[PDB]
């Protein structure tokens, strides 16, 4: 009686709706782009490198 | 869409008025609702709630009748109807549970195929008479060479598979189900064992491998898997071996055979313990109930090989018992060991030593054993017991160098031992077990290096199929070796050993 | 792909809660009187037969 | 290239025999090889960037 | 009508009884809340004793519970927060932040209980974890879907083992994780929290790669029990709705077993298995089934486990051994010997090890290892009494390779820079298979034992042959 009655009103006035795109989007992973590769590692730049490498290995040994 | 299917189902549900006797929960705790009313009610009869939980009535007493709840404690409250269905626990039995994984309740949990039923038979019944019996003499081939010869297998013949934890207990058992595919393929239905694997208090993850492996080898069209999992409650686990055996009874009564592999009674006991302790039943050995014995005994005495009158059928059984490092002196192993006729005892050492299966066949005996054994296999492996038997005791002598005698025994034993090391999940026919063992016995395999044993096995088999597959088919179907086949069988081994 | 799969389930779940929504209307409306009585008389017919 | 680096390292192993100490000969040879092997497996993981709008 | 009033009737430790009014009709698994100076004491109804009177377990202090003090009825289990914004925050057992940065962000909430996924939902493994630890990787590797268990005694570096796996594996994989701490010391929490903040696994902005759920042992026995149910629920949310693999971690899961045992006697449930809860199988069973691979996510737990009295033939570990897929065994002796980790070579076993799943070469190599060590251990007896020169030449050589192998298990870790002080190594699965093989084939018995001591991958083994010579 009541099972049928309740179910008719609910089925008729409310179908299967797909969600909004906006609601879906939020609930999924965002997408971020790639940021900054890298600048290779310094080991002095300028003539700071030049004077220093030449002076440090002047020594050799027997 | 989906709603339509559901719409179909909704209409098929109506208001139901009439209901019989009832009770109302007074207090519910720990899965033990305690009910007021249910005066006249059968012993261990089924009750259905108003919240749709099921129960059984272990306790009947006049003040309160103490229901034991199977499901949730969250749908059961105070002051709730408990309708008396009026039917003691019974579950459907049919032929339709072939290829069907069912829960403890008998419904498909894999979601494949309907249950074609014909009757519902009680989970507990009583074991047939003395006159409903006939001696055990029917072989059964497991596909492992060692088990079939040293401690043969039979029909309505139960004998343990008691061993240590994750040492390939399941591999000893699985090989047999896969071997029962052989009879199934033909059409003599008095040779068809319709296997049942009963996973009790064993999780759904483990079982998912169990089903997967069956499916790959096309063995879910006669295997039945009754499951009461680790998560599923103590009534379901307590009632899982009783539900499974009962399915087997339909087959058995119609004149057929079927086979039940229980895994594991170590877990059946644990569930009875949970039930006893919450209903405050008497204590016993090791803190498991004292009355556990009675439980196991009732289940194991229905596994029997019946008279020809009862159609010439049986319920063959193979319980699997989980040990805590090889303890057999433990209260639950000890009960089962006395009840059943035979044991197989797997060993941890063999496992570590890279021999898998790690079945150890010296400490295996079958009480009834070889009365059920193929004639062919008895001739070529009587010898085989006496050769391996000496080698164990003479392997208590270890290397520098030894007597001329002692060293010989090790050479013979060891080639045989590597022969009986086999890969798992690989069954064998009667026509390919019988030639190999004869090679060992007659010392054409024990004249050949250890390393080359594994090689020898396949080559010799192929060599026999190419030259004379007539002798193999003859061997198989006669079931026995005649002097004309025994002449030939030596001749053949010689040409093969030459190459 | 996961959420699309999830969505077919959700759609049914929205209809579950909808049953609750008609339930509210029944107890507000004189369905609260009339259907309780549809229920009562059927119980009278069944119980007379016992 | 990468093989020139690895040939040149073996010239440097026998060089470190002739001088005393090999304080940054070794530290240099190890760094060069190492970060060369790392960029190579890094590249095997690297695919061009595409989105499959005709399957998913 | 449902009363919103209960008056407390008996405080006997953690057990708190309430006297609800007319019409209440109590239901198990509800949550009662009592206003208290220490917040809101949560009570999880675990019995009704009849006539509107529950017997409940406390999740907060009862050293200030006043009798006669009003007890509201909240209903069902408590609801924690789940999401992806629930990562890299420290969440209490009652669901509240002890990391003190406003509330733990939500979208949706679910309760600490969940029904276990049905047979139809279950699906198999197909991915193979690689930990980067040479002993685990050759003799028992884990696979996603698995319920890994780190069995050992005390002093075998239990936290350190658990720490190692986060240092490597956690960064590597594309999924998020959940770290759950069950009943552990105030030192250990802080050690985990600092070390991984620095390593960037914990970040103050959400959407991390771990979660933190610290439940501690100076909280009543019921809280220690339901810290685990709380963290687990975050992982189910990942798995199903947000469709991401989890590499869950729980610590120490004996505090979960031991906790149930405490409130078991007092609730009336007389001990079984000798000193343990009679509900040991089912509580485990429910817990383990939630952690699995289904139609979407694969939640592969790494669980610490404590073996009491260093004896693993005792009923509490033995029951568990069944429940876990990929056991390892650790011991005091191995750790002290200088062999890191203390994992034993023959006792590390998986039910996920197949000869095809890990490939034929791998399988054959790990079997040879299992044999050579086992001959070594049989020979120990002979060598003790008889002497080492009354061994055959085949035997003597197996002793020798087995010694090389035995010291080829030793690899230092970064999180065991409190022992050796030498950072960790990453060792690829193929590199373990190839270097062990070489020893066994007899082509790499030119290498001494100490050059397999303290090495990474293959490249390392070669590098150490040169160093010792000079």
């Amino acid at each position: 009686n009541v099972i049928q009655d309740l179910y008719l009103r609910e089925l008729k006035d409310t179908k299967l709706a797909p969600s909004t795109l906006q609601d879906a989007e939020g609930n999924v992973k965002p997408w971020n782009p790639p940021q900054k590769p890298n600048l290779p590692e310094l080991e002095l730049q300028g003539p700071e490198a030049l004077k220093a490498y030449t002076e440090q290995n002047v020594e050799t040994a027997h | 869409e989906v709603s339509s299917i559901l719409e179909e189902r909704i209409k098929g549900v109506s208001d139901e008025a009439n209901l019989n006797e009832t009770g109302r929960v007074l207090a519910v705790g720990d899965g033990i609702a305690r009910v007021f009313g249910l005066n006249n009610i059968q012993a261990e009869e089924l009750v259905e709630f108003s919240s749709g939980v099921k129960g059984m009535a272990l306790n009947l007493e006049p003040g309160q009748v103490g229901i034991v709840l199977f499901g949730s404690d969250r749908l059961v409250k105070e002051g709730e109807l408990v309708k008396r269905t009026g039917n003691i626990v019974d579950v459907p039995v049919g032929p339709g549970l072939l290829g069907r994984v069912v829960d403890a309740l008998g419904n498909p949990i894999d979601g494949k195929g309907p249950i074609d039923a014909a009757g519902r038979s009680r989970a507990q019944v009583k074991a047939p008479g003395i006159l409903p019996r006939r001696s055990v003499h029917e072989p059964v081939q497991t596909g492992l060479k060692a088990v079939d010869a040293l401690v043969p297998i039979g029909r309505g013949q139960r004998e343990l598979i008691i061993g240590d934890r994750q040492t390939g207990k399941t591999a000893v058992a699985l090989d047999t189900i896969l071997n029962q595919k052989r009879w199934n393929n033909g059409s003599d239905e008095s040779k068809k064992l319709y296997c049942v694997y009963v996973a009790v208090g064993q999780k759904r993850s483990t079982v998912a491998q169990l089903v997967q492996t069956l499916e790959q080898h096309d063995a879910m069209k006669y295997s039945i898997i009754v499951a009461a999992t680790a998560s599923e409650a103590a009534p379901l686990q307590y009632l899982a071996p009783f539900t499974a055996a009962s399915i087997g009874e339909w087959f058995r009564d119609n004149g057929k055979h079927a086979l039940i592999v229980y895994d594991d009674l170590s877990k059946q006991a644990v569930a009875y313990r949970q039930l006893s302790l919450l209903l405050r039943r008497p204590p016993g050995r090791e803190a498991y109930p004292g009355d556990v014995f009675y439980l196991h005994s009732r289940l194991l005495e229905r596994a029997a090989k019946l008279s020809e009158k009862e159609g010439s059928g049986s319920l063959t059984a193979l319980p699997v018992i989980e040990t805590q490092g090889g303890d057999v002196s433990a209260y639950i192993p000890t009960n089962v060991i006395s009840i059943t006729d035979g044991q197989i005892f797997l060993e941890a050492e063999l496992f570590y030593k890279g021999i898998r299966p790690a079945i150890n066949v010296g400490l295996s005996v079958s009480r009834v054993g070889s009365a059920a054994q193929v004639k062919a296999l008895k001739q070529v492996a009587g010898s085989l017991k006496l050769f391996l038997a000496q080698y164990r005791e003479v392997a208590a002598f270890a290397q520098s160098d030894l007597d001329a005698s002692t060293k010989q025994t090790l050479v013979r034993g060891e080639r045989l031992t590597q022969l009986l090391k086999q890969n798992q999940y690989s069954p064998l026919a009667t026509e390919e077990q019988v030639p190999l063992i004869y090679a060992g016995v007659n010392g054409h395999l024990d004249g050949i290096e250890l390393s080359r044993i594994g090689e020898f096995e396949s080559s010799f088999l192929s060599y026999l199929k190419s030259n004379h597959n007539e002798l193999l088919t003859e061997i198989r179907e006669k079931g026995e070796l005649s002097k004309e086949l025994l002449a030939s069988l030596k001749s053949a081994t010689e040409s093969f050993v030459a190459t | 792909v996961r959420y699309e799969a999830s969505l077919r389930q959700l759609e049914q779940r929205q209809l579950a809660k909808s049953v609750i929504s008609r339930v509210q209307s029944e107890l507000g409306n004189p369905k609260f009187q009339e259907k309780v009585l549809q229920q009562s008389i059927s119980e009278i017919e069944q119980l007379l037969s016992k | 290239a990468k093989s020139a680096a690895n040939k040149l390292d073996w010239a440097k192993v026998i060089s470190s025999l002739r001088i005393t100490g090999s304080t940054a000969t070794q530290l240099s040879s190890f760094k060069k090889r190492n970060d060369e092997a790392r960029r190579q497996l890094l590249e095997l993981q690297s695919q061009p960037t595409e989105v499959d709008f005709s399957h998913y | 009508s449902t009363p919103i009033t209960g008056k407390v009737t008996a405080v006997i430790g953690a057990i708190v009884d309430v006297h609800f009014e007319q019409s209440e009709l109590p239901a198990i698994l509800n949550a009662l809340e009592i206003k208290t100076p220490q917040g809101k004491l949560v009570l999880e109804v675990a019995q009704h004793l009849g006539e509107n009177t529950v017997r409940t377990i406390a999740m907060d202090g009862t050293e200030g519970l006043v009798r006669g003090e009003k007890v509201l009825d909240t209903g069902g289990p408590i609801s924690v927060p789940v999401g992806r914004e629930t990562l890299g925050r420290i969440i209490n057992v009652i669901g509240e932040p002890i990391d003190e940065r406003g509330p733990i962000k939500s979208k949706l909430r679910k309760p600490i209980h969940a029904d276990p996924p049905s047979f139809a939902e279950q699906s198999t493994s197909a991915e193979i974890l690689e930990t980067g630890i040479k002993v685990v990787d050759l003799l028992a590797p884990y696979a996603r879907g698995g319920k890994i268990g780190l069995f050992g005694g005390a002093g075998v570096g239990k936290t350190v083992f658990i720490q190692e796996l986060i240092n490597n594996i956690a960064k590597a994989h594309g999924g998020f994780s959940v770290f759950t701490g069950v009943g552990e010391r105030t030192r250990e929490g802080n050690d985990l929290y600092r070390e991984m903040k620095e390593t960037g696994v914990i970040n103050l902005e959400g959407e991390s790669k771990v979660a933190l759920v610290f439940g501690q042992m100076n909280e009543p026995p019921g809280a220690r029990a339901r810290v685990a149910l709380t963290g687990l629920t975050i992982a189910e949310y990942f798995r199903d709705e947000e469709g991401q693999d989890v590499l869950l971690f729980i610590d120490n899961i004996f505090r979960f077993t031991q906790a149930g045992s405490e409130v078991s006697a007092l609730l009336g449930r007389i001990p079984s298995a000798v000193g343990y809860q009679p509900t040991l199988a089912t509580d485990m069973g429910l817990l383990q089934e939630r952690i699995t691979t289904t139609k979407k996510g694969s939640v592969t737990s790494v669980q610490a486990v404590y073996v009491p009295a260093d004896d693993l033939t005792d009923p509490a570990p033995a029951t568990t051994f069944a429940h876990l897929d990929a056991t390892t065994v650790l011991s005091r002796g191995i750790s002290e010997l200088g062999i890191y980790p203390a994992v034993d070579p023959l006792d590390s076993k998986s039910r996920l090890l197949d000869a095809a799943v890990v490939g034929q070469e791998h399988y054959d190599v790990a079997s040879k290892v299992q044999e050579t060590l086992q001959t070594y251990k049989s020979l120990q007896d002979i060598i003790a009494i008889l002497g080492m020169d009354e061994l055959s030449e085949q035997d003597k050589l197996t002793v020798e390779r087995a010694r090389k192998i035995q010291r080829f298990l030793s690899q230092p870790f970064a999180v065991a820079e409190v022992f050796t002080g030498i950072p960790g190594k990453l060792v690829r699965l193929k590199d373990t298979v190839a270097s062990f093989k070489a020893v066994l084939e007899g082509k790499y018995d030119n290498i001494p034992e100490h050059a397999f001591y303290m090495v990474g991958g293959i490249e390392d083994v070669v590098a150490k042959a040169e160093k010792l010579a000079a």
